[PDB]
Order: structure tokens, then C-alpha cells, then sequence
């Protein structure tokens, strides 16, 4: 067995663990990790750090089971692979401003929803809501692009993806309330003249070089 | 003596390292104006549609989408049919010539490459179902004619290793490169110039490599060996049993068949095209009206189709949402927007079920007949491309049948079999199968898929002519 | 909104907070046994809460709560304790029931108790290697046997692992027993591997130097 | 005449079919022999040394794996000595001579075959420091001859198909087997003869493939196409620059010089035997000599080896323990144990602190005289497989020492660098560089590393003749 002063660095990172992993499922469904037990994890890491700082060798590669290790590795890959650092500010000790921003602007945009349900009524009262939480969506995401120097714009926080897809699903699945303007006869007619255009070649040749 | 012997030779190593060289700093230029140039026009053509399609007027967004194809190919057709006639097509008959032993006249002068590398831009540009691939080929043996030896047997030599050095560049297979001189050269084994053909070979593809890495940035990472780079097949997906082989046998059967009709079609009108559209102005035109066509059809299909889904990592270079729910994207737009090489990497690699049977086998019909119809246009392009593009399309949709056959059997993998297809249509359409067999397994960078690949080019080969024959004889 | 979207089904916010608690639990027991390794003998039934609560959760609630979205928290979760349990490999050395250890593993952890509680008492390391010996010869004769064991009952792979937390009470008694105990066997074999190697290292001498004598005259 | 040569052509492609799949399947059961009869031996050895390692009597453990390495070594030797010389050697020369146009006595009949197969795999199981993917390019040309076109022509067009597809299943190399052929024959380019000399070499990479999965067991798994077989380099740690080119080239120097003393201690130590030596009955007490040698410098460097860690997975087949703690196999024991093929997969796949410098480099100094002393035996061996090793564990101590001078650089990775140093030493002793370079991108099918391995390649062939040449002005 250990040392006792080094039996409390890994009970203190037990609970810090159980703790996260905790919060982690509690906020799955609707995702909220980056922004429910942002501090969780900040906690996790530094109690982790705090035994790399007399007990590291006693507990990190002590065996071929590098049980803290990879669970210290699982927990920052979820948090890499969430995006939650983009969700948090570069001092990621609380939400930025554009992510504050949009959640109240998610909030209020499902506050439309519910006025509107008692599908007609919906679509044709705060349409324009949608719309600027559209836009500001986009535009986060080419701001990140431009942010951390990301080659695709590809994954933003998973707070923010989820809450936009929770809107996108409600306003084009379960709501039936985008209009794009179709103009199938003006696209016909134009497809069918160009594509009318070698028929008229082909013959044109073919009859001129006859009777030269 | 050999102070004499020596100082040749060495200098016959200097000029084949240049060759090499050179050769991949074209295809390094080919590759970086292309993807500017088609990466700036998409962007146009795509904010266009974005605008127009809420607003409405999506008439316009196809109007201008066939006059950028058009004015490209304008300026790519126009060079080609009027200054330079010879740099039409891929090139590579009058290089083949050209290592048999007749001369044909302006293919290998110094305005042939400035225009057959210009004409494969601005083909490649405009939207034409074409590939840069097969230029590049033509490219290499006027570098090398023009950097070397005054005299009709040295100038072969080094035209065979700059032949060799696009064939190395355009796949990253550089002993592919050297069989392919080896076979057309047909001459005495000659150990030194076999040697300096592989020296010009091997330079030629690190050329590419690494001048696209600093390119890219990532000088640590060196993963473009070729224009078209199939990826790495190390997967247990891409695993073949021996009760596999009578399937892949069937699937060269398919591809020396289609190969055939690809021919056939492609005969009849080079005997139209001849007879009614010899002078420059009607081929001029024509290749214009092919152009604006591919994009009409193009945006036809794409207007049609109903089927989008999220976008994904790298799914589009230019994800267009037309018509369907926010946060998701057109397929079909995916399969014009994106360039082939794209299109058949993905093809080769993506878990199954990522492609829909209805717009795939929509883009295959489409894209086979405007394949055969671009092909003797006079401008600049090649044509291995969009027979790749074209078996691998076919060949996905044979292992997505298989998977539905067998009920979703691990071994019915349509990555596996679109390589298998890609080969076929290669194959049957080519008609060149020692040097494609290596050249395919250095792209896969797979030993063991070699044999599944040269039993299907084989069938091809054979399937092909005989049909060819019996489709002559019908008529 | 309809209940599935913005808010948890009452029918799955249950659920959910049933496998939160129940992979809280699993993860906090996983770090309290690192050290020593006691994983697979005090974690088993957590992990089997855990994946019987899985099971539970999927198969009205498993479209809306497994891949309903990017991050499949639950999923990706149950696979870490899935992969967990297999590079831990304790599948094999608890019982096929999976209620309890197995006899051997029971065997196994009452004689490494017995094997350091006779080091323990041996101190006050000579008279620990003096004594103590035949304590740790059966210890490691049973290991290796259960290595075979292995290779045979279940016939994985030459080289597999056992659970950690028998392996690791393997390691700890070599360790203890080689390193801090610093008991080790000596050999007085070295003069007479020396011989014989010098011996055979000399007939190719012999071999060609007769060959060109030989060859000299005749 | 047509139906003529019809009947001919596929009479042709059959023989070249079952050449390819015999050569495969006695690769398989060289294969197949040799690893149980060398794990018999093995078991023996490592259950000796284990009883005698506490009770005492570690001499009598030496004393039996002499003797056993005598006894299946005088088996090995007293064939080839007594009954068929010609077997003698990799086979290698005897086939270019034939391949030439001069015919060696009893170079391809089916007794040599015999005795060539039942050599190989006694030598290998002696203990002897050879290996055997060398002679399988003898096999095939013997059963080349056999199964076949009862004149020299086609003769030698047959062999060739035979000496291509040993190529292909002792290295996994189709290609480099078509290579082989190609270059060794020096004749008219034949478009249908390069054909069945491809075919035959693809075929028997595949037979040794699929029969070899068969006695694995799993099936869905071709991951053997030869005898060798390298691994995977699709690493970050495993990349390279231009910065590197210039470090590469000066390991090329070392392979080089290595090399040329290779060549030199066994060119003066082949004049000894031929003058002193020449006698069948001295050359099997020699034979066997060096067998009792082999296994006692062996178990000296195992028995002093003050080096051991612990089982760190898979790695060996038989962890050998001795003198040190419990649970922990002796690192050079391993180093002896392993197959050579074995060895050299670890060492181009390994972390880059897994083998300690004095460990590997005592191992490399004795393995190097030990294969150089081997080579000129009167038994059925070949010398690609010890030169592979060797260069690969002089250049994973270049690699090691690189780490330590450039602060564990992330480009300086040992796997890397022991890829050129045994590129390296092979090029430099075998002086073979057009069929070898294919070889190697076909082995680590990475066509990105075809570069630095034909400088690699090309350096030491060139230092490598210039240094014979000053050697032997000196003496
Ligand atoms: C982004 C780039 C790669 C797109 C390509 C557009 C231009 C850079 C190309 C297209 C047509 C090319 C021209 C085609 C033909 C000529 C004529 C040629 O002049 C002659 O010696 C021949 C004159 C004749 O016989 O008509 C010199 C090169 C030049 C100007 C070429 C220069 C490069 C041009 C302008
Ligand atoms: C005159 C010859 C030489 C050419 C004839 C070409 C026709 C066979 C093509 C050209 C344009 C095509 C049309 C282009 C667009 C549409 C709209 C499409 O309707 C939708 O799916 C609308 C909703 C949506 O956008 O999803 C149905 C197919 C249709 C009529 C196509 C049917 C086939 C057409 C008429
Ligand atoms: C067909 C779809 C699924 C793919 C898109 C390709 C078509 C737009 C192309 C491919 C081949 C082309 C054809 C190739 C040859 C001809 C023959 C040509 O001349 C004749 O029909 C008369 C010849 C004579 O009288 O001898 C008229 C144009 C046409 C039909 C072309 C029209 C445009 C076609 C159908
Ligand atoms: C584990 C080991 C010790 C098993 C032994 C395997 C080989 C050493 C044996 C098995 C089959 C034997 C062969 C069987 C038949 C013959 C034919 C025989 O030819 C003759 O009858 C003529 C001999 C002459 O006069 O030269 C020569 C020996 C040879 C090749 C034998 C050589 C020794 C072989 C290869
Ligand atoms: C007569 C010619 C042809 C051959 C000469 C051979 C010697 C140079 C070799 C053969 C055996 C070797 C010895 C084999 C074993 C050892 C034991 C070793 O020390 C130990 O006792 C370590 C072993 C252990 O306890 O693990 C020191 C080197 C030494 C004397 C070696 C020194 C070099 C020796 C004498
Ligand atoms: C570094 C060593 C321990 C690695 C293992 C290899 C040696 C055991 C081998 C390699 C080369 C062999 C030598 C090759 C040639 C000779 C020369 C030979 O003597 C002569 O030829 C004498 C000629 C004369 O007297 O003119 C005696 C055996 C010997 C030393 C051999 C003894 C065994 C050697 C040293
Ligand atoms: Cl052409
Ligand atoms: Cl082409
Ligand atoms: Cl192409
Ligand atoms: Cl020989
Ligand atoms: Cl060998
Ligand atoms: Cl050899």
C-alpha cells in the first residue's frame, strides 16, 4: 500500500471523477457539458496535476493498469472532441459572451414556439427569430474558423451544435415552415433551351457540309 | 574512354534529374492553379445559388454556372483548336508514337507544353468531365525533348523517361512510370537508361510530394505522392476472400463490357466529329456547347434531387443546401462540386451506407455518357480520371447490391468493390494492363490486392475486344 | 415543444439519472482500487450495475438517448468501461456465473496474503530469503500455472494477461522479492560454461589451421 | 495458324499458372517446416536452460544446443556436400549463369529441388545464421524447369517465370520479381513473355498468402504475401524531410563500406576454402563446426548478457530467463531465440526505447562475422535475410545515437533509420540495386520512402565498388 499523505491525493481524484462522470450523463440529452460542469473538469485536471507535481511514480505508471492515466486521457478526449474549450473563454474560467449570447437567443426562440403552438401560426410569427439565430450560428462558426486557425469549419462547442439542431429539427422536421422559392418552369425552360443547343449543332453541321 | 563514357553519363543523370524535376514542379503547378481557379469559381457559383435560393431566380444561378464552364473552355478549346491542334486530348497516341518512332509534327516544342498545360486548366476549370491526370503524361516527355545529346537516340531516351516521370507524377507510382516506358519503348533491355528512367521517376513523384507539403504547410507530412492519391486501404473492411475472386471475375466482365460501349459510342462520334466538325471554329463551339451542357445537366440533377444529408467533416468542399432542411446538404451537389479525384477517394473510402443507390447510380448514367461525349473535344484533357470516377461509381453500387444480397454480410464491403470497379472500367476502356497493374497497387499500396486487380484487368482486356468485335459486326 | 427535443421524456430523465449515478459510482470505485490493483475483485458488481443499466436503458428511450446527438455520452462512456474491462481482462479469471471470484483467483489472493504476511514477520533481509522461500516458489509455480491455465481454458493468445489485480500481486511479490529483498541465487557455473566455450570456439582454429598444415606438403 | 498459336499461348499461361502456385506452395511448406521443427528445437533448448538455471549445469545446456545445431547442420550438409553440390549457396549465381545462356551441371534438376528445400530448411533449423527467402529463388526456377516447350528458348523464358515468382513469394514483391527476370535475361523486350512472368509471379505471392492464412487458421486476413514481411510504415513518428536526405546518404556510405568488407573477409575466406577446403568431408566438419560455433557465441553473449526486461507482449516465442529477476525474459536471448525475420520486424517497428545500445550492438558485431564466416558453407542457404539484419540493427543504433545527440528529436525516429541501414547493407553487399529498390517500396508499400531508399541504394553500390577496389589495391 501507499503512503497515507499518498492515499489522499487518489481519493480526493476518486470523487473528483465520479463527480464528472456524473454531471457528464446527467447532461447528455440535451447537452449541456461545456457549460454545466465546465469547473468539473477544470477540477478533474488540476487534482490530476496536483500528483504529477510525491506520489506521481506511486500512482501513474505504478502499474501496466494505468488506471488514472487513462481515465484522466478519456476525460480529455470527451473534452476535445465536445469542443467545450471553443464554448468557454480563452481564460475558460466562464461562458463567453458569444456563447452566452446565443443561449438566450435559443431560449428565446423556443420561447416563440410555445406561444405560437395554440403549425401555420408558427412559421409566419418570428420567423425572423430563427433567422438571426441562424445567422449568428454561421457566424460563429466562420469566426472560430478564423479564431484558432481551423482548416474546415467543422465542430463548434457541443452546447451550441445541439442547441441549433434542436431548432433546425423543430423548424424543418417536426414543423413544416421553410418556403424556398422554386422556379421550376423558369428552370426548365432554361435547361431545355441549352440542352436543346447541340441538337441544333450536330444538325446544323451535319445538313451544311451536305450539299456543301 | 571512359573519361569520355563518364562525363556523358553523368550528364545524362543531370538531365534526367532535371527532367524529373521539372516534370513534378508542372504537375505542382497544375495542381495548385487548379484548385485555386475551380476553388474560386465554385465559390462563385455556390454564393450565387445561396442568394437565388430563397429569393428566387435559380434560373440565373444555371445561366451563370454555363457561362463560367463556358468561358473557360472558350479560352481552353480556342488555344488548343487554333494555335496548337496537337495538344488535343490526353497526349499520350502521339507520345506513343513518338517512342515507336515517328515523328509527328509540334508535339514535342515548348509551345505544345505551354498550351497542353494551360488547356488541362482551363479544361479542368471549366467544368468538363475530364482529368489532369492524363495531360500530364504528354507534359513530361516535351520537358524532356526540350531540357536535353543533340541528336535522334538520346532524345528518344530522355522523352521515355519524361514519359515515365508524368506517368510517376500524375499517379505517384513510380515503378508504374518505368513500366509504362518500358512496354512503349519495346526496345533492347538497357540497364543505364532503365536506370536513369527510374531515377527521373522516383524524382518526379518526391517533386510533387514535396513541393505540395510546403504548399500546404504540413513539410512534416509528406502524403500527396501523386496527383490523384487513392488513400490507404490497411483496413480488415477491405479484406477479400478467395470465394470473392468468380465476383471480382463478373465485375471485369461489366467493365470490358461497358469499356466496349464507352469505345463504341466514342468511335461513332469521333467519325461524325471528322467527317462534319473538322474546322476549328465548329470545335471550338462544340466544345463550348459540351461544356454548358455538363453543367446544365449538372444542375438539372442536382435541382431534381431530394435527397440531402448532414454535412460531415469533409464530405463537400462546397456543401450547397438547396431545397432541404437547415444543416443539411445536397448529395448530388457533392458529386459535380467536389473534384473526381475527391469523388473517387471518397468513393473507395466511406462506411456503407454513406452513398444513396438513387443519386449514385443517377450520377454514374449521367456521368458515363458526358465522360464518352467530352472525350475527342479538341482541348487539352484526359480521360483515366473519369474512367476511374466511373467504375468506381458503378462498382460501389455493385457492393451496396451485394450487401442487400447477402444481408449486409461483412465481406460485401462497396469500398472493396468500387476499387474493383474502378479497375474494371480502367481496364475496359484502356486497354493497357501491365503498367495500370502496378500502377494500382502502388496507389493502394496493397501487395494483396494486386491479384483481385490484375484477374479483373485481365477479364476486362479480354471481354472488351470481343465485344468490340461483335458490336463492329452487328453493324 | 413536444417533450423530446428541448426537455427530457419523464420516461428517460429517469433513466438517465439512474446510469449517472450508477457510472458515477463505477468510475469513483475504478480509482479508490487503482492502487494496488484491486479493479476486478471489488469493482465487478458496479460494472455490472453499470452495464445491466445500459442494457435497461436500450432495449422506450433508446433512440433519444444513445444516438440522438454527436456526442453520444452514453455511448462513448459505456464503451470506455467496456474497453476497461477488457484490457483488464478480468472476464477470464471471474467465473462463468460472474457472481463471485473464481476458485483460483480465491486461491491465488489467500496465498499472496499468506506469501507477504510471512515477509512481513521475517524482518525483525536474510532471514527472509532463508525462510520464506518455499512460500514464494509455490506462489510462482501457481502463477505460471495459471498462465497455462489460460492458454488452454480459454486459448486467447501466448503472452495473454490474466486480471490486473492477480497480475499485479504477482508483480508486487517479484518486486518485493528481487529488488527491495535484493534475494538472489548465485551460480558457480560461470568456470565450466567457460571451458566448454573456449573449447568449441577453439576446434575452428584447430579445424583450419591442420586443414592448410595438411595441404603444406601433399 | 491462329488455333495454333491459340493452343500454344494458353498451354503457356497454364504451365506459368502452376509454376506459380508450386513455387507458392513450396514456400509454404519451407515456411510451414521450418518454424515447427525450429520451435521443437526451440522448446528444448529454452526447457534445458530453464532446468539447469538454479540447480546448476548451464554447460550441459551449451553442450546440447551445439550438439543440436551440429546434428541437423551435418544432416543439411552431408546432402549438399556429398550428393548434390550444385545446391550449395543461395542458388542466386547459378541461376543468373543460366538465365545468361551458360548452363551449369544439375542446375534444374528435380534431385537439386529436393535437396535444395530439405538444405534450406536444415540450415535454418541448424541455427546457422542464413535465411531462407535467398534459395526460394532457386526452387522456383528448378520447378520451372520441371513442369514445363522441350527446348532451351522456351527453357529459359520458363525458368525465368520460376526465378520471378521465387522472387515474389520469398519477398512479397510481384513486381520486383518481374524486375528480376527482366534485368537477368537482358534480352528483346517480349510484351506476352513479361506477361506470364507476371502472371506466374503474382499467382505465387497469392498461394503463399492464402495457404498460409489457411494453416493460421483465420481466413478473412491475407496478411502474409511473402516469407518477409515488413509491417506497416504509416506512422507520423515514421516521416522524413529534405533535411534528412543528407543523413540518409551518409548511411548509404556505411552500408557501403560494411558491405565491402563483407565481400573482402568472404572473398579471402573463399580462397582459403577452395584451396583447403575443397574436399567434401572438411567441407561438412566445417559446416558443422560452425554450427557448434554459432550456438556457443550465441549462448556466451546470452550467459553474460546483464541485460533484461520485462514481457512487454508477444515479441518472442520463447522468453528466456536467466540470472535475473522473475518475470523478466534475458533482452539477448530474444536477440537469438527470434527468427531472423522476426528480429527484423521488431526492429523496424519498435518504441524508440526498446533495445539498449550495448545489448543490439554486441549482437550486431557478432552477427555480422557470424554471417559473413556462414556464407561460403557447402549448404543450401541464402545471405538477403542476414544482410537485412544486420543493416537493420546498425541502423537502429544510428537512429538511437541520433536520438541521443539531437535530444530526442521527433525525426529522429530508430524504426526509420533501421528501414536505410538495411536497405543499406543489403545494397552494399548484393551490389543488386534495380530489382532490390523495387523490392523495398513493394515490402513497405510506401511510395514515399522509395526516394531516400534508392539514394540509400544507390550510395552504397557506388562506395561499395570503389572500396573493393582500393581494398584490393592494398593488399
Ligand atoms: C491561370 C492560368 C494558368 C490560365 C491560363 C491563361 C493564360 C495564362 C494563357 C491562356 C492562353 C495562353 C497563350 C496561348 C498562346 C500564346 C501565343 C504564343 O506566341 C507565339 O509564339 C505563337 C504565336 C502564334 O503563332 O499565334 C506565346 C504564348 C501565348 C501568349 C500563351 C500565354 C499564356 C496564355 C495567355
Ligand atoms: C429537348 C431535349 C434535347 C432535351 C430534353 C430534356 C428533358 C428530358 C429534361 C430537361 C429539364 C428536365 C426537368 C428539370 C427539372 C425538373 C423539376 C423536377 O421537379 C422537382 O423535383 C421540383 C422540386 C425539387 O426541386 O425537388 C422534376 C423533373 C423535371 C421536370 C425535369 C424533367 C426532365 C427535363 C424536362
Ligand atoms: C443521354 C444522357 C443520359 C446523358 C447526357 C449526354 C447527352 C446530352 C449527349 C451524349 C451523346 C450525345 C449525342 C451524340 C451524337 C448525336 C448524333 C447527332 O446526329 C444525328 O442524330 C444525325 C446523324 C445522321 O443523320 O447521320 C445529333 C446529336 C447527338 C444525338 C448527340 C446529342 C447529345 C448527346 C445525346
Ligand atoms: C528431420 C530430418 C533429419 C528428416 C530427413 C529429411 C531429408 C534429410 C531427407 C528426406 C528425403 C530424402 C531424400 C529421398 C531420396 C533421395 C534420392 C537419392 O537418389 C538416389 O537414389 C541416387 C543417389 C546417388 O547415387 O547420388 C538421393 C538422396 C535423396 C535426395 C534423399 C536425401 C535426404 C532427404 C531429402
Ligand atoms: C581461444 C579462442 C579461440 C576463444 C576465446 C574466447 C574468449 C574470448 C571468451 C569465451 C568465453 C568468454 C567468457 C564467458 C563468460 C564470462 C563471464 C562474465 O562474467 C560473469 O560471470 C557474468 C555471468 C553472470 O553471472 O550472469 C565475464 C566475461 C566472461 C569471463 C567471458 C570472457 C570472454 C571469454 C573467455
Ligand atoms: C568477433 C567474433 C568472435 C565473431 C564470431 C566469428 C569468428 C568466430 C570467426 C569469423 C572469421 C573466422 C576466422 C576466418 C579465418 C581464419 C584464419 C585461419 O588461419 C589461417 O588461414 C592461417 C593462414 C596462414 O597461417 O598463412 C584460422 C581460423 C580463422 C582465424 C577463423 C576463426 C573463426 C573466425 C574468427
Ligand atoms: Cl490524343
Ligand atoms: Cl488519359
Ligand atoms: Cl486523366
Ligand atoms: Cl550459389
Ligand atoms: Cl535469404
Ligand atoms: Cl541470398
Amino acid at each position: 500500500d501507499l503512503d497515507p499523505e499518498c492515499r489522499e491525493l487518489l481519493l480526493d481524484f476518486a470523487n473528483s471523477s465520479a463527480e464528472l462522470t456524473g454531471c457528464l450523463v446527467r447532461s447528455a440529452r440535451p447537452v449541456r457539458l461545456c457549460q454545466t460542469c465546465y469547473p468539473l473538469f477544470q477540477q478533474v485536471v488540476s487534482k490530476m496535476d496536483n500528483i504529477s507535481r510525491s506520489c506521481a511514480r506511486s500512482l501513474l505508471m505504478a502499474d501496466r493498469m494505468q488506471i488514472v492515466v487513462i481515465l484522466s486521457e478519456f476525460f480529455n478526449t470527451t473534452w476535445q472532441e465536445a469542443n467545450c474549450a471553443n464554448c468557454l473563454t480563452n481564460n475558460s474560467e466562464e461562458l463567453s459572451n458569444s456563447t452566452v449570447y446565443f443561449l438566450n437567443l435559443f431560449n428565446h426562440t423556443l420561447t416563440c414556439f410555445e406561444h405560437n403552438l395554440q403549425y401555420s401560426e408558427v412559421c409566419k410569427n418570428c420567423r425572423e427569430a430563427y433567422k438571426t439565430l441562424s445567422s449568428l450560428y454561421s457566424e460563429m462558426q466562420k469566426m472560430n474558423e478564423l479564431e484558432n486557425k481551423a482548416e474546415p469549419g467543422t465542430h463548434l462547442c457541443i452546447d451550441v451544435e445541439d442547441a441549433m439542431n434542436i431548432t433546425r429539427k423543430l423548424w424543418s422536421r417536426t414543423f413544416n415552415c421553410s418556403v424556398p422559392c422554386s422556379d421550376t418552369v423558369p428552370v426548365i425552360a432554361v435547361s431545355v433551351f441549352i440542352l436543346f443547343l447541340p441538337v441544333v449543332f450536330y444538325l446544323s453541321s451535319f445538313l451544311h457540309s451536305e450539299q456543301k | 574512354n571512359h573519361t569520355a563514357f563518364r562525363t556523358v553519363e553523368i550528364k545524362r543523370w543531370v538531365i534526367c534529374a532535371l527532367i524529373g524535376i521539372l516534370t513534378g514542379l508542372v504537375a505542382c503547378f497544375i495542381d495548385i492553379v487548379v484548385e485555386n481557379l475551380a476553388g474560386l469559381k465554385y465559390r462563385v457559383i455556390k454564393g450565387n445559388i445561396d442568394k437565388f435560393t430563397e429569393k428566387g431566380g435559380l434560373s440565373f444561378s444555371l445561366l451563370l454556372w454555363a457561362t463560367l464552364n463556358a468561358a473557360f473552355v472558350l479560352v481552353g478549346s480556342v488555344i488548343v483548336a487554333f494555335i496548337e491542334p496537337v495538344a488535343a486530348g490526353s497526349g499520350i497516341p502521339q507520345i506513343k508514337c513518338f517512342l515507336n518512332g515517328v515523328k509527328i509534327p509540334h508535339v514535342v516544342r515548348l509551345k505544345t507544353l505551354v498550351i497542353k498545360v494551360s488547356g488541362v486548366i482551363l479544361s479542368v476549370v471549366g467544368g468538363l468531365a475530364v482529368g489532369k491526370e492524363g495531360p500530364m503524361i504528354h507534359s513530361g516527355s516535351v520537358i524532356a525533348a526540350g531540357i536535353s545529346f543533340r541528336r535522334d537516340t538520346e532524345k528518344r531516351d530522355f522523352v521515355s523517361a519524361g514519359a515515365a516521370a508524368g506517368v510517376s507524377a500524375a499517379f505517384g507510382a513510380p515503378v508504374g512510370g518505368v513500366l509504362f516506358s518500358l512496354e512503349e519503348g519495346a526496345s533492347f533491355w538497357n540497364q543505364f537508361l532503365t536506370w536513369r528512367i527510374f531515377f527521373a521517376s522516383m524524382i518526379s513523384t518526391f517533386t510533387l510530394n514535396f513541393v505540395l507539403s510546403i504548399y500546404h504547410g504540413n513539410m512534416w507530412d509528406l502524403s500527396s505522392p501523386g496527383l490523384i492519391n487513392f488513400g490507404r486501404f490497411d483496413s480488415e473492411k477491405m479484406a477479400y476472400t478467395i470465394h470473392e475472386i468468380p465476383v471480382f471475375i463478373a465485375m471485369g466482365v461489366v467493365g470490358g463490357v461497358l469499356g466496349a460501349v464507352f469505345n463504341a459510342l466514342n468511335y461513332w462520334l469521333t467519325m461524325f466529329r471528322i467527317r462534319y466538325i473538322h474546322r476549328p471554329c465548329l470545335q471550338v463551339i462544340e466544345a463550348v456547347l459540351v461544356a454548358a451542357v455538363t453543367a446544365t445537366v449538372a444542375f438539372v440533377l442536382i435541382y431534381s434531387s431530394r435527397d440531402c444529408q448532414p454535412l460531415q467533416g469533409g464530405s463537400m468542399s462546397y456543401p450547397l443546401q438547396l431545397f432541404c432542411a437547415d444543416g443539411e446538404y445536397n448529395s448530388m451537389a457533392a458529386a459535380f462540386f467536389n473534384t473526381p479525384e475527391k469523388s473517387v477517394v471518397s468513393l473507395f473510402h466511406d462506411p456503407p451506407g454513406s452513398y444513396n443507390p438513387l443519386t449514385l447510380g443517377l450520377f454514374t448514367l449521367v456521368y458515363f455518357f458526358l465522360a464518352c461525349w467530352t472525350y475527342g473535344l479538341t482541348v487539352s484533357a484526359g480521360v483515366f480520371i473519369p474512367s476511374l470516377l466511373i467504375g468506381a461509381a458503378w462498382g460501389r453500387l455493385f457492393g451496396i447490391s451485394l450487401s442487400y444480397l447477402t444481408g449486409a454480410a461483412i465481406w460485401a464491403d462497396p469500398g472493396k468493390y468500387a476499387l474493383m470497379g474502378a479497375a474494371a472500367q480502367l481496364g475496359g476502356i484502356v486497354r493497357m494492363t501491365l503498367s495500370l497493374t502496378v500502377i494500382m497497387m502502388e496507389a493502394t499500396s496493397n501487395v494483396t490486392y494486386g491479384f483481385p486487380i490484375m484477374l479483373v484487368l485481365m477479364t476486362a482486356k479480354i471481354v472488351g475486344d470481343v465485344f468490340i468485335e461483335g458490336l463492329y459486326d452487328m453493324h
